[PDB]
Order: structure tokens, then C-alpha cells, then sequence
């Protein structure tokens, strides 16, 4: 009956739905626009927090009190389990097996008594690591006991690193300024380096003919950041290895990146490792793929989820260094 | 003809629904919240009955203290839940627990502990003739009414994905992610106290709570909604407030939702929701993931974001193989779905063999509910 | 691979079209048949494949075939309410001695034309009209 | 059992550990003797089948 | 006219049936036998305890699979009458008390393996009557000469026999337990040596379906490997039934290599081509020649492209210049046990053939001896 | 020249032994673990350097994510190797490589590419004038001290069994079965879960594998212990977290390595290590069995577990005829067995006829080795 | 140099004379059965 079930629902629910079948939500509309606004009212003011607080305390103030139909009294109205007791086994029976034996190990401490209650077999009482140090040799090893608690490994402090003592702006000036003695460039794990003056250093390595190696590790860097170093990867002709791990860089950043590498036979080393998503499978083809077309690289710290992506840049990556090793033994003879 | 059968109880972790078996919609909506005086002792001890419970609770929020009972689907307190469960018998449905048997749902991964426990009260205080435990999620994939397919839900407390083909359950698939919407409230909170409305009581985490449902969507992407964001205000809205004040959101409608794909956001070291989903699948063998691909469902009422559903489906199909399709099935009554399964579930014919009855319990004792559930 | 692909080709046609023409031959006589013994009661099947599906049709006719009374099929339009009406058949088939392998209710209910023209012609050929 | 004490089982344990090795001990015994009655009869049985 | 026989082909890897008479057979489907892994959490489903045929192969991901034939011995008697079940009332919608059912053979196996399938045939289905034949007779007989060779090679066994104008030479029977199956184990432990990983039973079938798409036996192995060695035109990509692609490459020539060479199997026996010069070679002198030009090919396994000119190659290399070599490798070749078969049922004599239900009623089931070669 | 040692080093799934030629036990033994800056914030302890190798990054567990490089005996990430390598030559052993030979491990059945990838790495980063690829279960034999039997060898990563009857192996009956510890580590915290306590990141994934190879042990027969252990808390032990608490662990102690004798608790279908074992056997000819079954020798840190070698004897007696004798030789230091063959194998004066020239690998490539090993 | 360690050797040189004497037992229990298995056939003959 779907014209009974209809009429039992309100007629202006029905007009409601006739409008809603219409406008099938917003699918049409963007994510943030698609959402109806709550009032009309501009906004106004600082927003006082007191005078929130007040108004909901009286506004409880001023509520009339719903009574509930039925009291709690935390009445238990059903049968109670009463678990079962068991006769158990109650035998005694004494061995007797040596005065003297008696005496030995009457008054023996635990520690000493668990390395013959280990020698005898009971393997479940202690702990596996004190159970072996028990029968590794003919002595009184055991100091801890049968009945005492386990405690993890200590393994050993680490002295604490001093903190990244290099500088922004005179590094960026220098290197923009093309220094002869300025070979190396580190920005491993420096506080809020601004997303611009990231992509600045990237265009002033497009010029300078005299660092060999960059690293921007931990520096919460993004696509914009990719893109640049992208760009720059093409004019370059002296940078050995870029580190770009620990970041922010998206697959398509990733896939920029490797874009470039056809173009330059400058850079041996590259590190994309520990980013914060997963690439994804068809980033990972595009980058064995056209990587294979690449034979400068030597060095690629990826890890690959997939196996045959994997399998084809370890196969790249043997190629590239076959052909090292084969350049080498040419000239030789 | 069975005492007009059994009662379905979703025990959501934020929020509560009850009903009878065979209705389409719970007759009972409320949160599950208990509500007690702060500090007073004024107004001839005013906040009598000292337990508001529910709609009442959360009518004074000013002069009282809003306890939730359930955190991360874990019972931290358990004559709350009673207190809960009373209400929910005597004061909503009006209905005696002795002729009735009970329904109830929890999480897949949960300590051992709580089913025992749910068992000893549904029989012991409100002595029920029978009783079921199910997992929600299976629920869920009742409801959509298909037998195969991967389930996702994600309420207030726990987030866990299940794969089922064909009616068989994976057990070393499954998983559990422990980030809900209650770390999106306060994240929301953290980010709202940057703009400049600080926000911190109980009171406070109603109206946040209100305010994230009312007002925020996912952004389809990230990066390009920030380059709107800082360009134009046209993404801004207004939130008025029960006084009368008016403050603006904008930046920060798309932001908390983000935190369920990045996690980096709320501090945590964890993979994101769509992760979650394509590890189940991988965890699966080689022949049926494609179906579990073809059949992705989405359930709770944190789903109820505006287009979490193309971001996912975006982010799934960045990872899948792309030669075969990738669907996401979002219905939009799926905040309630759960409860619905249980109206599919206790409405069939042949389970009146799996009910747990009185006389089993007298025997066996609280340890049954490990043999005759999952 | 001439021998290959002519290989293939010999599966690809004689088999096929040697189980197509008994296949179709078969649920044609098996439609008449059913035909007949649902007439009885206001029932009838148009499509073997399809009836057959959700189930109503064959518990009537185990209704009308045993003339003995079976249980009230569970009433609700998805799947599982179907795959419960298929199985109670499948169960009253159980209890009176006929012997069934490869069948189960998801296989009637997707719509697998060998086990249903297996099913049926057990029916016709294990069971008692009595 | 909920009362129990370490020592009684340990020694409980040497108890039987001594019991085996005697036990080993008339079995070794025993075979010997059984071995040697057998490899006689054989030989006798051998000579005069001869 | 007579009630036409049930012709039946129970292969190691697939099954067969139909009708006597027939050029084809109406029903093909794998002798695989499935049952449940994990558990139902779903209320109300099927509640079906073994799949069986083409329905356990449709859902392999919940199903450990099993085969009751393996080396042409029945191993597991109740998967067998489940196979035969399906086969019968399911496959083809027949009654089989009103037909006479042929059965096909291994030529060397165990006898008792015989007794059992009288004893199933006669007692559960109820036959009027039934026979058994060997497979490689049965294939000359679909080859339409009386004199030749046979050598067949299934899953499960490979055998030659020698016929010389309608005798066989039982002395020269010779079986080799080296088959598809063992093919297939080998292309998994050689795919092991890429990274791929294969180990539960659902993916042998997988492995199983990339030998028969991508493999072909090479004509010179040392000259084949020197050129997959040396370029890379020899590979080819195959697409997971999850969407991931494997590269092949040198390992498709080198799994049907194993033919001939049993050393790669850690087996001493010799190749198929030594094997059919022995049986040869054991025959008499004066009947030789007529069997060197009348070598028959059958079975599955040999549908590797390229078998037949290696075949043709070794055996000319064996036998003496004199003589003249020829293969027979019919195209359809994979149903010739079956052809022949379906042929043999239609004879007249072979009315005159058949095991009685009087017959075995009255000598139990070591009749099969009697009648049966 | 008899002053150039050469350098022993295995490279274990979990932990790497490295070592000079000639002794009894290995100098330097250390966890092959990289840890990483994590994403939530900036770390508190290092400046310039990107990662940490070794024990240094076990200690700085809560600022680090750690990775495996090896993964079930595959080497996923080549440039994590170059850093163990690097870690084990220049901090550990503090031995210029360039001047001694190297002698390295192999599981069995492997990619083909792995020695490729080894030798070349090795041979032009480190410039060693001779090096040599052997494979792990040989050298246990070569440990044990006799000629003829199977060994069962369990890592960290993999588990395999290989016949040997004279020093001839067959292999056609070497059988390679995934199961290793990393398994067990994680069954045990889906194990742990239903007790109340929760483990989710690497650091807790350390700790969890520091409770199983201290508390779990194997036991002879699993329902009666199931039975006993439910019967009273006789078996339970106490183990202290680094935050503080005590936990207590109880029944799941012994359930953690029933997965290595019944796969079906991992949801895999194979066999458990006995089966493996007992097929192994009867791949082998009718004849050298009887020697087979009398020279069974475990090897691995996995088989630490105590009441394994009982269990195992129990099984195989269970599985072969009743005629055979059946002995399992555990050695007590079985755990460096795979390193201690390895030195008795740089000791011989035979293996200096061996050992990869330099010059052989500048005129062959890196496909000497397929040529030169085994 | 006390009790103790001695009780420990005196069980640990218990527990290998007890194996070793297993093992010894059990071989010549084989062996016994090989002998009585030839000397039957033996009497037989004489019969
Ligand atoms: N209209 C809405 N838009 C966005 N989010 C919502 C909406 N309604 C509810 N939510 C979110 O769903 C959560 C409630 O989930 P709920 O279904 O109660 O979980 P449970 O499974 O524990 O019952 C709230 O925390 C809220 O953030
Ligand atoms: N086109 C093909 N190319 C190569 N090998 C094939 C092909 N088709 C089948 N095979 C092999 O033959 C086997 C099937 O043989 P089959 O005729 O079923 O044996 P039987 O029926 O005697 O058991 C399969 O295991 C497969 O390995
Ligand atoms: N005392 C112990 N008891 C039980 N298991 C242990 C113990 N010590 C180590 N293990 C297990 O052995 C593993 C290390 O094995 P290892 O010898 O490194 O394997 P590999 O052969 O790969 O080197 C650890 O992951 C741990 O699970």
C-alpha cells in the first residue's frame, strides 16, 4: 500500500520530499559550499566569554524540572551466579629422601634455591634469560628469584647533540654570492624555516657552481619546495647528492622530482625516504619506469611497498653501477 | 508473538538510540551523558536527584559536570552504565526488561572484560529472559544489505574496519584506529583558542561539539583550500550562540576533519583512515580484493562530514592498482545503520538459536558469552 | 600456436554449443512441468532463472508437491530475507532422504543455471509427488 | 592448589629423579643377563643343528 | 535403438563427461574439491560444508582446495563419489541406472584402486553395467590407425604403450610419474627465484593458468638461454587477479625444459624422448619400423607450442638415419582419451563387452580382472 | 700472510653478529634497526645527522619511528644496508674493511639479485680485496660439527629446513616456510589486546618483543595446559613497563608459540615447523632417512623458547614409524651457531682457494657470484 | 667451596648417568630383540 504509506506521511513532508528528489544534496556545488549557513546575523563583538558562562548558569537557573517516572535505586532483581567451588586435591605426602640433603637445602636462599629448581626442570616458574643463565654454568648465578618481577633492558644513554648551529640569510647570501669555500650546506632540523625563503635557497642553487651537496632534512617542507628544486635540478650541473627525507612532499612532488632526472647527469645520490602519506603504487611505476631511462643515478633510498617496481630499480640501480665498473675496465685496458 | 520480540540497544560511545526489533527507526535518541552538581552545595542543595541523565543533563549545563561513561568503547564506569541502561528501560521505552530479551553492539578489538560484565547486569539487575553481543560493524554490512564487502565505522570512541566475503569474517584483517570524533572536538578547540574564543569546560565541549557538526566539511584538497582560504573569505561562515553572540569559523571548518587523514595534526604517530582501509584489504588474499574494493561502506556518524566520501575514494584510488574500479558506498542514514542492523538481525527466523537464555547463564555463568558470541 | 588456438577453438565452440542446446531443451521441459504442478494454486512461472530466485515459488511448490505443511517464509525484500527462504526448502529437502551436493541458498539465489536445473531435476526424479 | 610450597616441589622432584636412574639401572641389568642367555641358547641350538 | 552409454574421463587434473557417440564432450569441469577455512559470522547464509568442481574454484580465497586424484591413484573415496555426484545429476541431468558407464584408466597403478570403482558404481549409482579402459588405447583408437605408439601425458601420470596391429606389448608398457602437477610445483620454486611469492593453494592455480598461457618449450635450451641472456625481447607481462603486473621472462621455456631433462626435478629418470625410444627398442625388430613413423601425442601436458619438433628432433637423433620419424599431434588432442572413448561405446562387438549386473552379483568385484585389460 | 683475518658478519633479520675469524664468539651483536625523526615535532637530542643506526636509535625510542631494512630475508632498502654495514665497520668492530676479507650469510631460497646486489655494494664501497657468499643452515652444520642431518634453522625473518647427507645437499627437498619471530611479536599484541593493554607504534613493537623473549615458553601439551592454566593462577608472572606499571601477562604466555606449530591462530594455511620437517625427510631418498632422523639440529634465536625440543620429539614420533629413533641435538649456544660455523669456515685452509678476487669481479661483474657460491 | 654448588653437581651428574643410561638400555633392548628374532626360526629348523 505506497499510496497509504504515503498519506500517512505529512503533506508538507511529502512537498519537502518532491523538493528533495529535485534537488538530488549538492553534489553539483563545491565541499564547502554545499553546507546551509546556520542565522543571518553579522557578527559582533569580541567575543566576552563571562557573559556566556552567566547566561548558560541561569539558563540552568531557570529550567523546569522533568521527573522521572520510575526511581533508581539500584535494585538487583535477578538471580546472583554464585560460582562453584571445587573439592580440589588434597594430598600430602612427605619424601624424606637425607638428613643431610634435608639440612643443604632447608635454610638455602631463593636465589641460590632457583638455580637447582631450574636444573631440575620447572622451566615455567622463572624467567627464560634467568633460566639459562642458571644452567650456563656449575655455579650460584641466580641473584633475583623465582618470585620476584622482570624488568626491561636499560641498553645505554646517548649523549645529546648540540643543536644546528648554521644560519639562514648568510648562508643563502653566500651561496648566492657564488663562494669558492662554501661546499657543503646543512638544514637538518631547523625551527619554522619559511616555505619562501626555502624556495629562494632553490633558485640560488641554480647558479652557484660550488656546493656539491644539499640536505633540507626535518624541514617540514611541501610541493612548492619540490617543484623548486625540481626546476633547479635541470641547470645544475655540480650538486652530488640532495636529501630531501623527512618531510612533507606528496606524490606529485615525488613524481616532479624524478621528472627531472633525464635531464641532468649530475646527481648520484637521492633520499626521498620517510614521508608523511604513501606515495602510492602508480607514482611508484612512473618512477621505475622513466628511472630505468636514467643511467647517471647511482643511489636511490626508496622504500617500495610493491615487489615489481622494486625488483626493476634494483635491477636500474645494478646497471647503473655495471656500467661504472665497465667504464672502468675499459680504461684500464 | 515473541513479547512483540526483542529491543535493539546501540550504546554508541557519545550517544545512545534504543527501539524495537522490526522498526525502521529507534524510538529513543539521547546521549549518553550523566550529569552531576560541580562544586556546590547552594540553593537548598539545588541539583537534586544528583544523576541528570540525558536531554535533561544537557538542558543544565551551566550548573553541573557532564561525565561520559564510555571512552574509546571501554566502560570506565559501570553503575553509570546501569544508571544509563534504567533510564533507558523505565523512563524513554516504558518497558519491562523481564519479558524482553536485549540486544547490545561493541567494538571488535575490546578487553575481555566487558562482555562479561554486560552479561552479569542484563542478567542479574534487569534479569532479562535472553541477550545478545554483536559487533557493529557487521551491522553495518547488514544493513547495506550486502554479504560481501569491507565496513568502516567510526564513532565517538574507536574507529575499525572489518573485511567480510561472502559471509566469512577475516579475523587477522581486522583493525582498530583509536581516533574519533572526541579528538576532533578537541582539536577543534585547540585550533579555536588560536583565533582568539576560548573554550573549556563541559558546556563548552557541547557547543564545540555543535558547532563541528553544524559547520565543517572535507576539503577535497588540502593545500589548495588554504591558497582560498588566505585569499578570500568567501569559505567563511557565522556561528551564533545560545546567548546571542556571533563568531566566525573560517579557517578552520576544513582543518579539523584533516586530522582524520593526517594524523600528524593531533599528535599522534598513526596512519590515516584510508591507510587503515587499504592495509585491511592487503591483509586479505590475493583473489577477493577486487570485491572488497567494489564494495567499501562507511558507517557512524562521524561520517557524516560533507564529502568525506570523494576524498577517500580520491585517496584509495592514489593507492590501488588502477585497472579496476574503486566505489564507496555512503548512505546517508548511516549514523543510525548500526541500530538498524540490529532490527534486521533480531528479526530473522534463525537466530532464536543463538539466544544466550536464563537457564544457560545459571549454569555456565558469565564466561558463556565467550562461547555463544563471534 | 595454431594447434593452441585450434585447440581453443574446438572448447570454445562444440562443447558450448553441445550444453547450450541440452541446457536449453532441458529448462524449456522443466518450465511445463512446474507450470503444471503450480497451476493448482494462483501461481505461475514465466522464467526458470528468475522465479526461482526469490524463493516464494519454490516453497510453494514443495507446498503443493509434499501436500504437507511447511513453515511461513520470512517476509522482506533483501537479500538475506532470500537467502533464508532458500534455505528453508533447502532444509525441508534435507529432511525427506534426498541427497543434494554443490547446492547452497547463495547458489540459487545469484542465479546459477546448473544447480538449478540440477535442483529441479532432482525434484522431479529423487522426490515423491505422493 | 592455592598453597604450595616451592621447596616440597623441588624435592618432590629429586625424588623422582633418583627413582628413574636406579629404575634405568635394573633395566640396563636386566638386558645384559637377557642378552647373554639368548646369544647361548643361539649357539648351542647352532652346533647341534649342524 | 539402444540406450547410449555414459562415456566418462576422470583425469587427474580435470573431469569429463557425455554422451556416447558425440564428437565432444557436453560437461568439462576441474577435479578440485573445496572446503571451508575461516569462519561464518554471517546469520543465516548457506550452511553448504564442501564446494565441489567449478564452484570451488569460483571462491578460492575462503576455500583450501583439494584434488582426490593425484598420480592417477584415488587417494580421498568420498570426494570421489561428490565429484561423480555433480558429474551425474547436476552436469548433465541424467538417471544413471538406465545407462552403461565407461570409465578411463592409468595403464600401470594399484589393482585394488580397479575393485573400488566397480564396487562405488555398482552399489551407490546402480548401474546396469559398466567398463574401464586404458587411456592410450583408447587415444589410437581416436587417432583412427590400429597401429602405432601411444605416449600420453596427463596431471597426474605420463605412459607409452606399443600396439601393433590392434596387439599391445605388455612388457613394454612403461610409466613415468613425472606430470603437469610436478610442472607446476617447479614453476613455483623457479618463480621464487624473481621475488614472487606463491604458497597457498588458491595461488597454484594462478601459477597454474601463467604456465598455460606463457609457456612453450624451446628448440635448442642452450642457445635459447644465451639469447634470454643476452636481450630482453623474450619477456612477457602478466596481470594479478588483484591488479599487479609480473614480468616472466626467462622462466617461461625453462619450466617445459623439465620434459626432457629430470635432473631440474632432482628425479634420475629420463626424458619423455629416452622414454619412448626404450619402449620402442623393447619391442620386436620387425615391428619397429612401422612404430618409429607412427608416434601419437596426447593429453594436456603436450599442448606446449614447440613439443612436437623437439619431440621429432631427439627422436631422430636416437633412432638410426634409415629410418623416417613422424609425430601425430592432432590440434584437438586434449579430449582424444575422451574421443576414442565416445567411440568405443558405439561399436557393435562392445555391446558383447560390458560387465553385467548379473555378472558382478555373482563373482563380487574381482570380476574386473576377467573382463576388463 | 697470516695477520689478515678475515671478518665474519651475519646479517640476521632482527639482530646483525659481526666478528673476527678464529674465535669463539661473535665481538659485536646489535639490533639492525634505522630509526627516523618523527613527524609530530622537531626532536629535543640531534642537530645535522638524519638518522640513528644501532643501539643509539634502541634507546631514543620515543622520538624515532624504526624500520627494518631486512623484511622476511629481502633486502627492501639497499641504503639502509650501506648504513648498517657502515655502522658495523667503522663503530663496532673500528677495523678499516679495505684491508680484510669479508664472509657473509644467505637464506636459502632467495631473489637471485640479492648476492648480485651484495657483492657489487660490497666490492665498490668498501673496497675489500676478497669476499665470499655462504648460506646460513651450512654453517650451522658446519657449528654442530658433524656431516650428515637436517637443520631447522628459525630466524627473525624466516624459517627453513635443509637436508645434508655427507656435506652432499639436496635441493630438492629444502623447504622455506614465513614464520619467524616478527609474527609472533605481533600475534602477541592482538593477544595482549583482550587483557586491557594496548601497543600500536615501533616503540611499543620493542617492547612487546622484549616481553616474549623473556616470558613465553612452549608447552607440551596445549589443552592440558589451557585447562591447568584456567584452573588457577599458578602460571601467572608480573612484568614492569618502562612507564611504570605492572602488567601480568598469565594465560597468553604459551599461546604465543603455538602459532609456530599451528599456523591457523596467524590465519596462514600452511604447516606448522614439525610437518615442514617431517616433509623434508620424506623428500629425500628411501635410503639416508634413518640418518636423517637420528642428526635433527636446531638452530635460530626463535627456538629459544624452553620446552620446544620435547615438543618437537613428541611431534616428529607422533608423525614417523615407530622402528626409527628420533633425537633432537639443541645446543645450548645455538643462538650464534650461524656465526660460529662461519668462524670454523674462514679457519680451513681449503676456503682460501674460495674466496671473489677483486680482479675476478673487475673482469666478471657482479655475476661471479652465481658461479663462485653455492 | 659449600654445600650448595655441591648439590647442584651432585643432581646435574644424576640427571646425565640417568640419560646415558636410557640410552644405553634402549639400544640393547633392540638388539636383544634381533637376537631372539634369529634364534626362534633357529629351533624351528631344528624341528
Ligand atoms: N551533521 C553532522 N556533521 C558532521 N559530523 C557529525 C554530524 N552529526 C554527528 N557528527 C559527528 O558524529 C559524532 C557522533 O557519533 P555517534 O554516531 O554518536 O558515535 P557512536 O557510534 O559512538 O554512537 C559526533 O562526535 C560528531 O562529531
Ligand atoms: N594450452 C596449454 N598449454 C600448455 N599446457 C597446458 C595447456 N592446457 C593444459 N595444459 C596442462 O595440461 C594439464 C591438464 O591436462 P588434462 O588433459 O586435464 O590431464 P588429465 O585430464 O589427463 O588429468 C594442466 O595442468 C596444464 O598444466
Ligand atoms: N631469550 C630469548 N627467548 C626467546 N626468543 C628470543 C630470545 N632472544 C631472541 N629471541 C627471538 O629471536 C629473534 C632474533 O633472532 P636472530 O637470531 O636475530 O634471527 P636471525 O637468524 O635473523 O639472526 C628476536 O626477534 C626474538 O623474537
Amino acid at each position: 500500500d505506497e499510496d497509504e504509506i504515503l498519506g500517512a506521511l505529512t503533506e508538507e513532508e511529502l512537498r519537502t520530499l518532491e523538493n528533495e528528489l529535485d534537488e538530488l544534496d549538492n553534489a553539483l556545488l563545491p565541499a564547502g559550499l554545499r553546507q546551509k549557513d546556520q542565522t543571518t546575523k553579522a557578527p559582533t563583538g569580541p567575543f566576552k566569554r563571562e557573559e556566556l558562562l552567566d547566561h548558560l548558569e541561569k539558563q540552568a537557573k531557570e529550567f523546569k524540572d522533568r521527573e522521572d517516572l520510575v526511581p533508581y535505586t539500584g535494585e538487583k532483581r535477578g538471580k546472583v551466579w554464585v560460582p562453584k567451588q571445587k573439592p580440589m586435591d588434597p594430598v600430602l605426602e612427605t619424601v624424606t629422601l637425607e638428613p643431610e640433603l634435608e639440612e643443604a637445602l632447608a635454610n638455602a636462599s631463593d636465589a641460590e634455591l632457583c638455580d637447582i629448581a631450574a636444573i631440575l626442570g620447572m622451566h615455567t616458574l622463572m624467567s627464560n634469560q634467568q633460566y639459562y643463565q642458571a644452567l650456563g654454568s656449575s655455579s650460584i648465578v641466580n641473584k633475583e628469584g623465582l618470585n620476584s618481577v622482570i624488568k626491561p633492558t636499560q641498553y645505554k644513554p646517548v649523549p645529546d647533540e648540540e643543536p644546528n648551529a648554521t644560519d639562514v640569510e648568510e648562508t643563502l647570501e653566500r651561496i648566492k654570492n657564488n663562494d669558492p669555500k662554501l661546499e657543503e650546506v646543512n638544514l637538518n632540523n631547523i625551527r619554522n624555516i619559511p616555505i619562501p625563503t626555502l624556495k629562494a635557497y632553490a633558485e640560488a642553487l641554480k647558479e652557484n657552481s660550488y656546493v656539491k651537496k644539499f640536505s633540507i632534512v626535518g624541514t617540514r617542507s611541501n610541493d612548492p619546495v619540490a617543484f623548486a628544486l625540481a626546476e633547479m635540478l635541470k641547470v645544475n650541473k655540480v650538486l652530488k647528492t640532495l636529501n630531501v627525507e623527512s618531510n612533507f612532499i606528496s606524490g606529485a612532488g615525488i613524481l616532479r622530482l624524478v621528472e627531472a632526472l633525464p635531464y641532468n647527469t649530475s646527481l648520484v645520490e637521492l633520499k626521498i625516504d620517510n614521508q608523511s602519506q604513501p606515495l602510492g603504487n602508480k607514482v611508484e611505476m612512473e618512477i621505475v619506469s622513466m628511472l630505468e631511462k636514467n643511467a647517471t643515478l647511482l643511489k636511490f633510498g626508496y622504500h617500495f611497498t610493491q615487489q615489481g617496481p622494486r625488483l626493476r630499480a634494483s635491477n636500474a640501480m645494478m646497471n647503473n653501477n655495471d656500467l661504472v665498473r665497465k667504464r672502468r675496465l675499459a680504461d684500464l685496458t | 508473538d515473541d513479547d512483540i520480540a526483542a529491543l535493539v540497544v546501540d550504546n554508541g560511545s557519545g550517544m545512545c538510540k534504543a527501539g524495537f526489533a522490526g522498526d525502521d527507526a529507534p524510538r529513543a535518541v539521547f546521549p549518553s551523558i550523566v550529569g552531576r552538581p560541580r562544586h556546590q552545595g547552594v540553593m537548598v542543595g539545588m541539583g537534586q536527584k544528583d544523576s541528570y541523565v540525558g536531554d535533561e543533563a544537557q538542558s543544565k549545563r551551566g550548573i553541573l559536570t557532564l561525565k561520559y561513561p564510555i571512552e574509546h568503547g571501554i566502560v570506565t564506569n559501570w553503575d553509570d552504565m546501569e544508571k544509563i541502561w534504567h533510564h533507558t528501560f523505565y523512563n524513554e521505552l516504558r518497558v519491562a526488561p523481564e519479558e524482553h530479551p536485549v540486544l547490545l553492539t561493541e567494538a571488535p578489538l575490546n578487553p575481555k572484560a566487558n562482555r562479561e560484565k554486560m552479561t552479569q547486569i542484563m542478567f542479574e539487575t534487569f534479569n532479562t529472559p535472553a541477550m545478545y553481543v554483536a559487533i557493529q560493524a557487521v551491522l553495518s554490512l547488514y544493513a547495506s544489505g550486502r554479504t560481501t564487502g569491507i565496513v568502516m565505522d567510526s564513532g565517538d570512541g574507536v574507529t575499525h574496519t572489518v573485511p567480510i566475503y561472502e559471509g566469512y569474517a577475516l579475523p587477522h584483517a581486522i583493525l582498530r584506529l583509536d581516533l574519533a570524533g572526541r579528538d576532533l572536538t578537541d582539536y577543534l578547540m585547540k585550533i579555536l583558542t588560536e583565533r582568539g574564543y576560548s573554550f573549556t569546560t563541559t558546556a563548552e565541549r557541547e557547543i564545540v561539539r555543535d558547532i563541528k557538526e553544524k559547520l565543517c566539511y572535507v576539503a577535497l584538497d588540502f593545500e589548495q583550500e588554504m591558497a582560498t582560504a588566505a585569499s578570500s573569505s568567501s569559505l567563511e561562515k557565522s556561528y551564533e550562540l545560545p546567548d546571542g553572540q556571533v563568531i566566525t569559523i573560517g579557517n578552520e571548518r576544513f582543518r579539523c576533519p584533516e586530522a582524520l587523514f593526517q594524523p600528524s595534526f593531533l599528535g599522534m604517530e598513526s596512519c590515516g583512515i584510508h591507510e587503515t582501509t587499504f592495509n585491511s584489504i592487503m591483509k586479505c588474499d590475493v583473489d577477493i580484493r577486487k570485491d572488497l574494493y567494489a564494495n567499501t561502506v562507511l558507517s557512524g556518524g562521524t561520517t557524516m562530514y560533507p564529502g568525506i566520501a570523494d576524498r577517500m575514494q580520491k585517496e584509495i584510488t592514489a593507492l590501488a592498482p588502477s585497472t579496476m574500479k574503486i566505489k564507496i558506498i555512503a548512505p546517508p542514514e548511516r549514523k543510525y545503520s548500526v541500530w538498524i542492523g540490529g532490527s534486521i538481525l533480531a528479526s530473522l527466523s534463525t537466530f532464536q538459536q543463538m539466544w544466550i537464555s536464563k537457564q544457560e547463564y545459571d549454569e555456565s555463568g558469565p564466561s558463556i558469552v565467550h562461547r555463544k558470541c563471534f | 600456436d595454431n594447434d593452441n588456438s585450434s585447440a581453443r577453438l574446438f572448447e570454445r565452440s562444440r562443447i558450448k554449443a553441445l550444453a547450450d542446446e541440452r541446457e536449453v531443451v532441458q529448462k524449456k521441459t522443466f518450465t511445463k512441468w512446474v507450470n503444471s504442478h503450480l497451476a493448482r494454486v494462483s501461481c505461475r512461472i514465466t522464467d526458470l532463472y528468475k522465479d526461482l530466485r526469490d524463493g516464494r515459488m519454490l516453497i510453494k511448490l514443495l507446498e503443493v508437491l509434499s501436500g504437507e505443511m511447511l513453515p511461513k517464509p520470512t517476509k522482506g525484500k533483501m537479500r538475506i530475507h532470500c537467502l533464508e527462504n532458500v534455505d528453508k526448502a533447502l532444509q525441508f529437502l534435507k529432511e525427506q532422504r534426498v541427497h543434494l551436493e554443490n547446492m547452497g541458498s547463495h547458489d540459487i539465489v545469484d542465479g546459477n543455471h546448473r544447480l538449478v536445473l540440477g535442483l529441479i531435476w532432482t525434484i522431479i526424479l529423487r522426490f515423491q509427488i505422493q | 592448589m592455592a598453597g604450595i610450597t616451592t621447596i616440597e616441589a623441588v624435592k618432590r622432584k629429586i625424588q623422582v629423579l633418583q627413582q628413574q636412574a636406579d629404575d634405568a639401572e635394573e633395566r640396563a641389568e636386566r638386558l645384559q643377563r637377557e642378552v647373554e642367555g639368548e646369544r647361548r641358547a643361539r649357539e648351542q641350538a647352532e652346533a647341534e643343528v649342524a
